[PDB]
């Protein structure tokens, strides 16, 4: 059994476990402390010490990203992550990437920040999240013809979506229901409902983080 | 940037680059819709080098059954993507019935572009053959008032209704267009009956300058010229004492006229001096606008005979017929504009989907495979099958159409249609023998008023509790609320089964409410439905709504003239 | 015919180049004035405009790091950057990801700005070539038994290596020497060996840069 290192509002964190529980892998999942991080989480990852890491046939695996890509890989039988064709596993790579920084910096300035940057990161969300429906076009999922690797990577910013909706304060779904549809399309799913965590918690650490820096 | 010259050479090489430029909208709408689940079912996953032939040989072909279920599970609370992708910013229905129930349809703002550049064109074409003022306006029945909130919360609607009060609406078509003589608050206004009154008087209102008169069919032309025929004695008098008739209620529309409003005698003499002198309103649209540079709209197919009333309402004025498209997807443009309406023929605009035919060639029908659209045969008729933006992929929507030419690289059809007919049996009835009764019982009291009821419609509405059922109306003029509650009670006093009785009088299915729509309203059901990418086969308007139509339920909730539930019971 | 767009002193506009003259493609290079973003360019990328960007069917192929792992995929017979577990390909990635963050940016921080920004980067530049010298350990390469992945993701910046000597002041040779000790062996590989410019022109566009910004 895989040991999963990782943290209970961490969305690649949630990267990590919608991956593994969408194919048929039974894996242990590991709290860890960023006070107090575990033996296991520095000797697998002694530089950075970050989350998500997944060790398989004894061996630490780092970055959702890369932990997600190395359940496609190990397991690839049933569900695959990517499409046949080397430019649409591009095309899943470049939005991933999307989804990643310019995407996921502006939804940062969202949850963690105060006044100028809050509101023209605002702009931002609703600028990249305009992109991101855009060359969908209309797909239901992202990375192929069912749940995908773009998609497990926005997904776990379903259980964000709503944090975004009170200090980002505007409502996606009135300017773009596509996107967060997406988001309900994906949570008929197992991996969607019971990996990411509850909406409202979320919402709760967000506002907290909040709290306890100026 | 709308200009003349540069636009058509690009559409020239466009319509010439016919086969790679559809290839290439196959090949995006696969590359924007790789996700889609009935192609995991199909085996599909993108770029290949036999993807055309993969596609052709390995996805199957599909009805509006089948259709409905997706794009039903896409539309009621479940905002879930299905056939096309992004639950759509609304929906759409098909002329005829899935078996005879509802079929559901994805609308995307690519739609809207179809829209738009087709138009961009189309204007272009025209303005060629009868080159335009760039100071005056139109006058346009064109209405799009109406917006419901389907079951899950979420927008599904008509081409009307999202082109119109799209965001994108006013900055595209103000430079295709001549500017509105309608504020769009009355085009928008909650009573387009009112609003109709309001639109010819509008157009009435900016005339010296107007380029043309405009509906997508004559029919709503002369409906128009039939809602004029029955309302300008009252437009003199509503107009002249600078207050508007009695007939008129909206308060939000009614402050939209009164803005407009100041007290003007001479004038009256005058309209009522020129429209006299004919024999019976011969060439009225020239008369009303001498100097409109036609009269616009769809002439062909289902409706070749109210062409010669209009040609009769619009005289010796030359009547132009309009480009075929839907929400469904749009197919082909007329441009060639100063053909008549009888030889009136349309060419195909490239990117708005990837087009194929099943052809008619051996009997009743023929069991051969579709050929490409270059492949299509000069003379020949075959019926369309569409793939494209609104969730139809290689979707067979049923009507036969004849190939008439090649306008360079790309095909002009036509039209001889008119009902795209097998039909099969149901569940929004309540024998539409019944529900057609149900408008005749209740509407003659309102025929008392010197009125007759144009059309109706309907709609199950099973969010509520009890749910209820909406019976929809289109009558030929404005009235009290205490005879339509009326009205409503005679609908639920009409279906005469022994079925529903045990049902609305035990409630359990709760009280018929009866919205009464105002004019028009099914005549742009009508009006989407010609133009609509297929054959003109496509009238017989679906009458009772499950959770899954959609071209008349946009329509249904704002343009709420009334909306009443039955006090008896 | 491959088009690329490229720009001389681009350490990822590199990572494109050392990619694909690597695995064995004959292919054209356009030199990109950014002042004028090319109308190729603006329709492959008409949102970050940037570079290195590989054209192949028609389709723009983005980022540098994406661009070489298209590199692997779009020609799989000859010469593959990873090995064939799926976990060595996750540590490659992985690894490919550290040469991306802390180590570019504080590059950037060692000849791009100077001061209290300077040293902060001059440690951080010192930090990363240790953890990099750790990993090296002792292997021909990176990503393989040969060459590999990652081995094009971080040869790219050892013609910058003199940039960083000089502005720096330093030598970042004796606290980490096998590092740059590794690089002139991978400037034997011919996809280095003519895909790079030369450093005093690297150093002298530092130099440019420098001066327009003090
Ligand atoms: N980009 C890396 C870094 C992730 C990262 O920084 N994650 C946060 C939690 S989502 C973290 O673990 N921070 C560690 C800390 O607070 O020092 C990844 O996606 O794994
Ligand atoms: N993450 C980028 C790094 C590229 C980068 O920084 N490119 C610079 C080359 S100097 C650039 O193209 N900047 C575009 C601009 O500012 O116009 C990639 O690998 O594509
Ligand atoms: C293209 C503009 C969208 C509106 C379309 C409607 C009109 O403006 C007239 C008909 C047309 C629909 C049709 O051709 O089917
Ligand atoms: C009016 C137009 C947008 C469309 N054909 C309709 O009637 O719905």
């Amino acid at each position: 059994l895989p040991i999963l290192l990782d943290y209970w509002p961490s969305m690649f964190g949630m990267r990590a476990r919608v991956a593994l529980r969408e194919k048929g892998v039974e894996f242990e999942y590991r709290e860890e402390d960023f006070s107090n991080k575990s033996p296991l989480l520095l000797q697998s990852n002694p530089i950075h010490k970050k989350i998500p890491v997944l060790v398989h046939n004894g061996k630490p695996v780092c970055e959702s990203l890369n932990v997600v890509q190395y359940v496609d890989e190990a397991w690839p039988e049933k569900n695959p992550f990517f499409p046949s064709d080397p430019y649409g596993r591009a095309q899943a790579r470049f939005w991933a990437d999307f989804v990643d920084k310019k995407f996921t910096d502006a939804q940062f300035k969202v949850w963690g920040k105060k006044g100028e940057e809050q509101e023209a990161g605002k702009k931002e969300f609703i600028e990249a999240v305009k992109i991101l429906e855009s060359e969908l076009g209309d797909k239901p999922y992202f990375g192929g013809d069912s749940f995908g690797y773009v998609d497990i990577s926005l997904i776990t910013f379903s259980s964000w979506f709503q944090a975004y909706e009170k200090f980002g304060n505007f409502s996606i779904e009135s300017e773009s229901p596509k996107l967060i549809a997406w988001a309900k399309r994906c949570m008929e799913k197992e991996s969607v409902s019971k990996s990411l965590p509850d909406s409202e918690k979320i919402v709760a650490y967000a506002a907290e983080y909040r709290k306890n820096n100026l | 940037t709308f200009d003349m010259n540069r636009v058509i050479d690009e559409f020239d090489e466009m319509t010439r680059n016919a086969h790679q430029v559809q290839k290439q909208t196959l090949k995006e709408i696969l590359l924007k819709n790789q996700s889609a689940i009935y192609l995991q079912n199909c085996g599909l996953n993108g770029n290949a080098t036999d993807p055309e032939e993969a596609f052709k040989s390995m996805v199957p072909l599909v009805t509006d059954v089948e259709l409905e279920p997706y794009i039903k599970r896409m539309v009621d609370g479940d905002t879930s993507p299905i056939l096309t992708g992004h639950p759509v910013p609304a929906i759409s229905l098909s002329s005829g019935t899935s078996q005879g129930r509802p079929k559901f349809i994805p609308f995307t703002d690519e739609l809207m572009e179809n829209t738009l550049q087709l138009f961009r064109t189309a204007f272009a074409f025209r303005n060629r053959d009868f080159p335009i003022d760039d100071n005056g306006k139109a006058l346009q029945f064109i209405f799009s008032s109406k917006q419901y909130i389907s079951t899950g919360g979420v927008p599904v609607g008509t081409a009307t209704t999202n082109v119109y009060r799209n965001p994108n609406f006013k900055a595209g078509m103000k430079s295709i267009t001549s500017p509105s003589c309608s504020p769009d608050e009355v085009i928008f206004s909650p009573d387009v009956h009112q609003a109709l009154y309001c639109h010819l008087l509008s157009g009435i209102l900016f005339r010296d300058q107007v380029q043309y008169v405009f509906a997508v069919f004559a029919h709503g032309l002369v409906h128009a010229f039939r809602t004029f025929e029955q309302v300008w004695e009252e437009i003199v008098t509503d107009i002249k004492d600078g207050v508007l008739s009695n007939r008129i209620t909206v308060p939000s529309v009614r402050t939209a006229m009164s803005k407009l409003l100041t007290p003007n005698p001479e004038l009256a003499e005058t309209i009522r001096t020129k429209c006299m002198s004919l024999s019976n309103w011969y060439g009225l649209i020239p008369a009303l606008f001498p100097n409109a540079k036609y009269v616009y709209g769809i002439m062909t197919g289902s409706m070749e005979p109210y062409v010669p009333k209009l040609r009769h309402y619009a005289g010796d004025l030359p009547l132009v017929s309009h480009d075929y498209g839907s929400s469904e997807g749009w197919i082909a443009a007329n441009v060639t504009p100063r053909l008549s309406p009888e030889e009136a023929t349309f060419a195909v605009i490239p990117n708005l989907g990837y087009f194929e035919f099943l052809p008619v060639s051996e009997t009743g029908e023929g069991e051969e495979k579709p050929v490409g659209l270059t492949q299509v045969k000069i003379g020949e008729e075959y019926e369309v099958v569409i793939t494209n933006y609104a969730g139809l992929y290689r979707y067979r929507l049923g009507d036969v159409v004849k190939v008439i030419g090649f306008y360079n690289n790309t095909p002009q059809l036509k039209f001889i249609c008119r009902r795209n007919l097998i039909l099969s049996i149901n569940i929004d009835k309540n024998t539409e023998r019944d529900l057609q009764l149900s408008v005749e019982s209740a509407a003659k009291r309102l025929s008392e008023e010197k009125i007759e009821v144009i059309d109706f419609s309907s709609y199950i509405d099973v969010s509520t509790d009890p749910g209820h059922y909406a019976i929809f109306w289109e009558i030929s003029g404005e009235t009290n609320e205490d005879v339509l509650q009326d009205c409503c009670n005679c609908l639920d006093r009409a279906f005469i089964d022994a079925g529903y009785v045990s049902s609305r009088k035990c409630k359990t299915i709760g009280a018929l409410e009866l919205r009464v729509v105002a004019k028009g309203t099914f005549r742009k059901i009508q009006e989407h439905f010609l133009g609509l990418g297929s054959s003109a086969g496509q009238f017989k308007m679906p009458r009772c709504v499950k959770p899954s139509n959609a071209k008349v339920l946009q329509i249904l909730c704002e343009n709420v003239v009334s909306s009443y539930f039955s006090t008896a019971f």
